[PDB]
């Protein structure tokens, strides 16, 4: 009685929030370990809200050959509670025919193109769109964290730079 | 979604099979409000009544009339009736 019509990666809303605005304005490139908005679409009203939300969950995967020893792959469901370290999903806003949810991303995960799948428990896996994730300064838990603002706005998000010749007099 | 395949555990085809139809039990319920359901109704009444009578005929006249139509009439209704209720 479930039946998802389209998903609306929300591109041009986050990819400002992500400091990406730069790079594309309808492709989605987000950072790893920040939280990022998305829209379901169903094609009916739901009747009952925790049964459907029980037997439907949705998979992160990347790389040519996945498996969750590599961590290339990853599973997890649509719940409103659960940790916020690792990759999870709660709906923030919910309408009649819509959803809004908000994916969340660990801190440590491999960097490349990424594909979302959704998974009824009766029906097979439907791909949802795509996503690439990227190391971000932004991050406190993050490797690679600045911790002043200018540094970041004159090492990462510029783009004319200079280089000096001559010798050392001039 | 495959109708069959190999599942490593127990009656698995059963489960699968039984979650992947009962949430439509309202729609066949709710889809049969058409004339054209009456019509095949009242043809198949006929087409399913006409070899059940000449078949209980014939083996009622072969097996020295132990069983015959009557038995081969109530059975054909009761594995109708609960066809209908528990089929896929
Ligand atoms: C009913 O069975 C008995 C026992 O064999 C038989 O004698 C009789 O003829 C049968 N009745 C029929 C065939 O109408």
């Amino acid at each position: 009685a479930l039946g998802i019509k389209s998903c609306d990666f929300q591109a041009a809303r986050n990819n400002e929030e992500h400091h990406t605005k730069a790079l594309s304005s309808r492709r989605l490139f987000v950072r790893r370990g920040q939280p990022f908005t998305i829209i379901l679409y169903f094609r009916a009203p739901v009747r009952a809200f925790l049964p459907a939300l029980k037997k439907v969950a949705l998979t992160a995967q990347t790389g040519e050959q996945p498996s969750k020893i590599n961590r290339t792959q990853a599973t997890f469901p649509i719940s409103s509670l659960g940790d916020r370290k690792w990759w999870s999903a709660v709906v923030e806003e919910r309408d009649a025919q819509s959803w809004t949810i908000s994916v969340t991303t660990p801190a440590d995960a491999v960097i490349g193109h990424y594909s979302l799948l959704l998974q009824v428990s009766g029906r097979k896996q439907l791909l949802l769109g795509q996503f690439t994730l990227l190391f971000n300064p932004w991050n406190r838990e993050d490797a690679v964290f600045l911790k002043n603002e200018a540094q970041r706005m004159e090492y990462l998000l510029n783009q004319n730079g200079l280089i000096y010749l001559g010798t050392a007099d001039c | 979604d495959d109708p069959l395949q190999q599942t490593g555990q127990l009656f698995g085809g059963l489960v699968r099979d039984i979650r992947r139809r009962y949430p439509y039990y309202l729609s066949d319920i709710t889809d049969a409000f058409s004339p054209q359901v009456l019509a095949a109704v009242i043809f198949i009444y006929f087409a399913a009544l006409s070899p059940a009578i000449t078949f209980g005929g014939l083996l009622g006249e072969k097996t020295r009339n132990q069983m015959g139509v009557s038995e081969l009439l109530i059975s054909t209704a009761v594995q109708g009736i609960l066809f209908a209720l528990l089929g896929a």
